């Protein structure tokens, strides 16, 4: 009855009548003015969104409630001071309104060295040893957690995070910001399993957590610190001329953090529209609701786009005549500020129920922050789905199509830990996507008390149009994903990913031959994978599209690809992010190369016994994914 | 708006065309209209309503089972009544017709030839086959192959001719189409009168529909359950079993139950019985029993709450499921089927689950949202028992559930021996499970009934976490009712009429459904 | 066209014309006379079976070849001697023809204490401490590996395994026997992954292996040892009166084992008949081929039943007109003597390809050993399938049906480590079954050089009939499993299993209340599970059996049950046997209780922090399995 083109036009019409700005402003009222996770204002918006889903008259609307542990700054405020070699001396630098969640809260004192961003590369190029001293770094190069993780690796005492003027042109230099240092996602006090009263919350600690104390400080406070430091910072880093390399041997800094934990009641509000052909299969759409500050950009826009997309698809099914093949689930996550907790406790909670039922996740957080360029990071199984949507949706400002860079597939970057889509793709093995109408420089008030609606509407005049353009992109991902029998997942897009891996590894073919090793097996692994998809492609081409039975046996084999790259050799509790390609730790394909890079130098940093196993499991993870993709369990030739 | 109708065969297609043309002469007054879809069988008609091609088609009660199964999902909306318009009947008699002085009896049918209305139909297959499924020689499954060996020659409409040749010995190919000579009530009687089959399983009204002379009807006899023969005219005193009447079915969701009933209530007045001479809804010169059964005398609305499995009833739904699986009930072993308790709230099934474990699996828990919802589960078989208050027992009672235990509150030496009048809370249950409910719950009394206040250490059955989770908290014991008490016998006489009058104004969806048939 | 009864009779006719005895004898010829894994005689039979499958004209016949490491007794034979307190003294006891694979091969010397069988219960009731001494035990109470594992727990030095006269009425008292001490399955040198040249065989050792040296000795040698020992063995154990409790303080025993490793070429021979409705789903039938000795009972019968069942079903499809709905795979495993290696390397190798495709495994090893009673251990999802087959197949000797014990479901015992079905059920999560026409006392020459065809045909005169009765039972499991649309898996049979668990745990409700714990969550976990199956049962009852689409969405939910009980919290490499119910280690439901039993005594043996997590993950493993079984991801109420 209704086709793609009849659906694209029907969506566009709904987008044109939809007022986003009015919605984002209503989410930034006095009653949602304070939005910390688990606060009464957080639950207030939760009830609003829930009641709103029900008002749209969706097929079902439910809620999950978790009791996770977060960290908050108590009556005992933390402080950063400079002290003398014999004892407490000189002067106080700052008291920080903004803290870092998961903080050690242990009073420490030592030399202060500038590690710049805190990148693994940044610590190697430092002429000053960090062994036994406090490091100061600028945020936004690597997730807060990674900054600390990287510092704790070279034995640091503490970590100071500040916002330089170059990367963050903010006027108020006394402004503080928020964030978490937990390397990972979900409640860190219940890793691997959900925070349900059911589990009785047993004593379990996440390996993500870092003993070292972390604190955020304003620009003014770091400037004060540089006054006591010496050594001009390298022009290599685009930074302020205030920047100073190290403290004087006379005076050093003393950080004292005393953050306490707090058990809260987190609420996840859902809603679903059942598909008509295969209701049990669904695509999930989520958006963060809680925010440390006002969060107009951090969650205001997202939750605004979630409510409206839910509305638009509700109106398309009920009134227009839109008949989706697979269900759609709209999710309002909470505790996102602490590491996508709400969403991760959901995944760790019903993992078995969405095993091969959830075939894609679309994230709406931080979709609108700029206006210059369009940015999107996702799983290659969504590349083709994005590329066709890019050359279909027009930029909100310039009348041109979003698809301008032909080789954009190559320019895409991995999903990061702070992103809500990370847990879905790396832990669950559910293709995920996170698009953004980003800017060359990140949003300055992203985690501050200046993330107001006024600030957002001032930096982006045409906020309504960009929000509509945004909602159109996510709206086409769903229409494409649930519309027709064919599933918009391109398994052929992984050939390039593997070719890239093997080629990078081929560069070290001399170190492989030196060891009792041959790389011929990885060649066949990648080769067999290409054959597997090509046979799957021809299988799709040689089948009747209208036959329900033969398309199901092929689409079920397409969905499994995301799952097959999740390593089956690591414990899902200690190393949650199993995905070989986008997860974390040694097993991943990137870790295999990272370990081998140390062999080239002939240093003892290289673990040979480790490499031989990294290679074997990864060689077979790629092969197993290949065999399972084509030829059956007997039609397989090698 | 127009409602599409399904037609089977060419003959029923022409009857549909006339159903269209005649209707638009006084139509539309408000909205109603009729359309025609051509299908080969009834199976094609049920599948077409599910794919929104049609909207309604009349089915036999035994074919209703096939319609509500996935993925067809169809619930009866309008059911036709038999007899008269003054005194309507929601159930017709299924009987067995034979020739006079044949010798054959109900028990002696083996080797004999048979004529059936249609595979899966009530009078034709399920009532007649139903009694023979446990007497049939093994293998019992498939059921069709067993009937193909029991009888020497048989005609079963809608039956696979390639897999069961013997089942279409009388009517080759086994047409479900109106066109086949032997199809329906009158079709199996034509298989008998012609001398093809020795017996035909039909409705009590089939003898009048084919033969009008009383002298010609004396040439035929009716079989009785007690292996006897009696006059055809005595259908009430001698028949096989009582089945629910034919009914029109539509989708549970998006089947417009109101747009079809408004059409049928108007199709009976204009072109129904004893109303017009141009078009009749229950008679057609092109064929018999087209669209509806000629024996029908009108239509009646099917309550909203009443679903397919409630329309047919426990007694009949269970007989079809046991017939298709080949399950025959042995003499009661008194072993006691696990009891299925029904919980309402979150707090009820949490105390129930703790009770299920303590009872060593003698009691299990089934959850339902509302109090009426639990009552429905006990009906179809999803649940077995629950505790109910005096008002609800009267509601459940009118459905078919008799109480067996009463909650006593006055402490005495012999609590279970002597019950109290009051009305108190009664534990209603189904007819069959009345025996075990009577025994399993009585075994938990000696195990978790009157106990010292050691509950934290050990489970207590009447103590709740809040107030009255399953049973009332102030209960001492569950009194055994020695007399076979019903909803009327447990509630006295003055209280019975009391709740009857009050249910007159304050009517529920469960009460209008259970008081329908 | 053809129904069950037409299939049962068609099988029976094929069974009546099939001569088994002639086949088992042809497998015990001079050319297969020596059958050690990886030997030329092993491969000889491999080629025979392969060529035989091809001769049956099956749809496809393939082979997998692994390069696993086993252990063999070299030129340096091991020896057991008694020595003096100052040095080597007295006399030599025995040189053992038969060894124990995976042996430490480290020369040790110490006091010799009798631990009886070696059961965890046996070591607790010993009045003599084992701390720092060599223990001697009788085989057949617990797998060889467990005997050693249990001894290494209480710090033993070595282990001596012998066959007493009571449990093993053998005439030749100088007869030695073979076995492995590896606690686990598969190649121990490639745990978690397959032994394919692909993996490059990296340095990886299985936690199964025990440092302590193990050796088997004949009855005569242990009798000689008892001569030097004192203390009469308790009448509690049905043993010889020769049996002696401990050695004299003057003389102690010295064991010296020097087994070397050997890399071999293992071959797995397969064959498959494709089903007609859903070919991608299959039931697997395997049977061990290799044997240390002649192995007429150990593998002769099995491989004989495998070849014939392959023949009978080949003839039923080709000539009879049997049209199976799902495929059937016949497997001849090798290296079974070393721990079901061949079969485990297959599972660890194509795990992804038989994820939810393999729905049941039927094992043919040691099917015929006695004639008295019928024994079968399996996954409850096969209980109903067995019970209906039991009351359908008649005993070979007495004209009665096999179904005589009504409460036989309760008398069934868990699958053991040495069984080839263990890896399938506990590691893979594939319902498995292992039936046997067993005897009250196990087969005496099971692992000896006296496991000849002559010995077998003498202890079981009517070997042909018992073999046919055996082949009929496994033949009905397949006909039932592939025959019709409904899958013969009874998910309702787990209700009793869970009820049993919760009731056992309810006994300790006093220790749960003493700790900050409530058991109400486990009640609801089990309760929600029952509702889930009951809703699934009613769902099967309310659907058209002839509709391919709705039966597939229900049978796919039935197959998943086996998978859902495999813990998702443990690493599949270190703790392979993840199944909560039948696997190994702490996570399992049995381990939860075993740990709590130590709390009742108020000793420090109880790990409280461990219990709180054992409880939480198991509470949720049962709940997750429940939620995923019914109500969808949104229709779920709690
Ligand atoms: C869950 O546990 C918290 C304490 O962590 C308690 O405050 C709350 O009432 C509990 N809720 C339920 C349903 O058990
Ligand atoms: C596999 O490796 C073994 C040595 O472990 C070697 O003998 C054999 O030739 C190799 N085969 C292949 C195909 O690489
Ligand atoms: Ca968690
Ligand atoms: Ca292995
Ligand atoms: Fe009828």
């Amino acid at each position: 009855r209704l086709y793609w083109d009849d659906l694209k036009r029907k969506l566009s019409e709904k987008l044109d009548s939809t007022d986003f700005t009015s919605t984002i402003k209503l989410l930034n009222e006095n009653s949602y003015v304070p939005r910390e996770a688990g606060s009464q204002k957080d639950e207030n918006l939760a009830l609003y969104v829930e009641n709103q889903f029900r008002e749209f008259k969706l097929s079902k609307v439910w809620r999950d409630q978790h009791f996770v542990k977060i960290q908050v700054k108590d009556s005992a405020q933390n402080s950063v001071i400079i002290v003398d070699k014999n004892g407490r001396l000189v002067y106080l630098v700052e008291n920080p309104g903004g803290y870092v969640a998961y903080s050690k809260a242990a009073t420490v004192t030592g030399k202060l060295v500038h590690a710049n961003f805190g990148t693994k590369k940044d610590f190697e190029d430092l002429y000053t040893p960090v062994n036994g001293s406090i490091v100061i770094v600028r945020a936004g190069k690597i997730t807060f957690a990674e900054k600390v993780a990287n510092a704790e690796s070279l034995n640091a005492i503490g970590v100071l995070i500040y916002m330089d003027q170059t990367k963050f042109p903010i006027v108020n230099a006394e402004l503080s910001f928020f964030g978490h240092a937990h390397l990972g996602t979900g409640d860190p006090y219940t890793p691997g399993f959900p925070s349900f009263n059911h589990t009785q919350f047993p004593p379990s600690r996440s390996s993500g957590l870092p003993n070292i104390p972390v604190q955020t400080i304003s620009r003014a406070a770091a400037e004060k610190l540089f006054g006591n430091m010496e050594g001009d910072c390298p022009s290599d880093w685009k930074t302020d001329s205030t920047c100073r390399m190290v403290t004087s041997e006379s005076k050093n800094v003393k950080l004292t953090v005393s953050n306490v934990l707090k058990e809260i009641k987190i609420l996840n509000i859902f809603g679903v529209i059942k598909g008509f052909v295969e209701p049990d299969h669904y695509v999930v759409v989520g958006a963060q609701r809680d925010a440390w500050g006002p969060g107009a950009a951090k969650s205001g826009v997202g939750t605004a786009l979630l409510l409206k997309l839910a509305q638009m698809f509700s109106d398309m099914v009920l009134k227009d005549g839109f008949q989706p093949s697979r269900s759609i689930i709209f999710a309002s996550w909470s505790a996102g500020d602490f590491g996508s907790v709400g969403a991760t406790e959901w995944l760790e909670g019903y993992l078995s129920s969405l095993h091969l039922k959830a075939f894609t996740y679309i994230n709406l957080d931080k979709a609108v922050l700029g206006t210059s360029n369009f940015k999107v990071s996702a799983s290659p199984l969504l590349y083709t789905l994005i590329e066709k949507t890019m050359q279909n949706v027009k930029h909100p400002v310039t009348g041109q199509f979003l698809y301008q860079d032909s080789n954009w597939a190559s320019k895409v970057e991995k999903l990061t830990l702070d992103n809500a889509a990370f847990p879905f793709l790396a832990y669950s093995g559910i293709p995920a996507v996170s698009f953004c109408f980003c800017e060359d420089t990140d949003y300055p008030y992203l985690g501050t008390t200046m993330d107001t609606y006024k600030e957002l509407i001032e930096r982006i005049p045409e906020l309504n149009k960009v929000a509509r353009a945004a909602a159109e992109v996510a709206g086409q991902f769903v229409i494409k994903l649930t519309h027709d029998v064919e599933l918009n997942l391109d398994y052929e897009r992984y050939n390039s990913q593997l070719l890239s891996f093997v080629r990078d590894l081929n560069q070290y073919r001399a170190d492989i031959k030196e060891m009792g090793l041959s790389l011929q097996w990885l060649y066949s692994a990648r080769g067999d994978f290409f054959r597997a998809t090509s046979r799957l492609t021809t299988d799709f081409g040689n089948a009747e599209k209208t036959d329900r039975f033969v398309m199901k046996k092929l689409n079920d084999r397409v969905m499994r690809v995301e799952y097959h790259f999740l390593s089956p050799y690591v414990s899902p509790k200690e190393s949650p992010f199993r995905h070989v390609f986008w997860g974390s730790g040694s097993h991943t394909l990137p870790a295999l190369l990272e370990n081998l890079k140390l062999r080239k130098q002939n240093n003892g940093a290289f673990n040979e016994t480790l490499f031989r196993n990294q290679l074997a499991l990864a060689t077979w993870t790629i092969q197993g994914a290949a065999n399972a993709l084509s030829g059956d369990v007997w039609d397989i030739d090698n | 708006k127009t409602v599409r109708w399904c037609a089977v065969s060419e003959h029923e297609a022409t009857k549909c065309q006339s159903f269209r043309d005649h209707m638009k002469s006084v139509i539309p007054s408000d909205g109603p209209s009729v359309a025609c879809v051509k299908k080969a069988s009834y199976l094609d008609c049920i599948r077409a309503i599910a794919a929104n091609e049609a909207d309604a088609v009349t089915l036999d009660a035994g074919l209703v089972y096939d319609a509500y199964l996935a993925p067809n999902n169809l619930k009866p909306v309008v059911a036709e009544f038999y007899g008269s318009k003054e005194d309507p009947q929601t159930f017709y008699y299924a009987v067995a017709v034979v020739k006079k002085d044949s010798g054959f009896q109900m028990n002696q049918l083996r080797g004999k030839k048979s004529c059936h209305t249609g595979l899966g139909r009530s009078a034709g297959w399920n009532i007649p086959i139903g009694l023979l499924y446990c007497d049939l020689p093994e293998p019992r499954k498939p059921l069709e192959k067993a009937v193909a060996n029991f009888f020497s020659g048989s005609c079963a409409p809608c039956a696979d001719g390639t897999d069961f040749p013997q089942l279409c010995q009388l009517c080759p190919g086994c047409g479900c189409s109106t066109l086949n000579q032997y199809f329906g009530y009158s079709g199996a009687f034509k298989c008998l009168k012609d001398g093809a089959g020795d017996v035909a399983f039909v409705k009590h009204s089939t003898i009048f529909e084919n033969l009008a002379n009383k002298a010609d009807r004396d040439q035929y006899e009716l079989l009785c359950l007690d292996n006897t023969r009696k006059p055809v005219d005595e259908y009430k005193d001698c028949h096989l079993a009582q089945v629910p009447s034919h009914t029109v079915v539509a989708r549970s969701m998006g089947g417009k139950e109101d747009l079809i009933w408004e059409l049928l209530n108007q199709a009976q007045e204009h072109f129904g019985k004893d109303k017009s001479k141009e078009f009749q809804l229950f008679s057609s010169p092109h064929g018999k029993d087209l669209l509806f059964k000629d024996s029908a005398h009108g239509f009646l609305k099917v309550p909203p709450r009443m679903d397919a499995k409630m329309y047919l009833g426990y007694e009949y739904v269970t007989a079809i499921r046991n017939l298709r699986e080949g399950t025959c009930p042995e003499a009661p072993t008194d072993e006691c089927k696990p009891v299925k308790w029904c919980a309402l709230s979150h707090h009820e099934r949490l105390k129930c689950d703790e009770w299920s474990v303590n009872s060593v699996g003698k009691i299990e828990c089934v959850s339902a949202e509302t109090t009426e919802d639990c009552i429905a589960k006990i009906m179809n078989g999803e649940a077995d028992a629950m505790s109910l208050d005096g008002g609800f027992v009267y509601i459940a009672g009118k459905c078919g559930l008799v109480p067996v235990l009463a909650e006593n509150y006055d402490k005495s030496d012999n609590c279970e021996d002597t019950p109290e009048a009051g009305p108190n809370h009664a534990v209603v249950t189904r007819k069959d499970k009345e025996a075990c409910v009577h025994k399993i719950l009585r075994q938990q009394q000696h195990l978790f009934g009157s106990d010292v206040t050691d509950c934290s250490g050990n489970f207590c059955l009447f103590r709740s976490e809040t107030k009255d989770l399953l049973f009332r908290d102030d209960t001492v014991c569950l009194a055994k009712l020695h007399d076979r008490n019903t909803y009327e016998k447990y509630l006295g006489e003055e209280y019975v009429k009391a709740v009857g009058n009050l249910r007159k104004c304050s009517t529920s969806s469960l009460l209008e459904a259970c008081t329908f048939r």
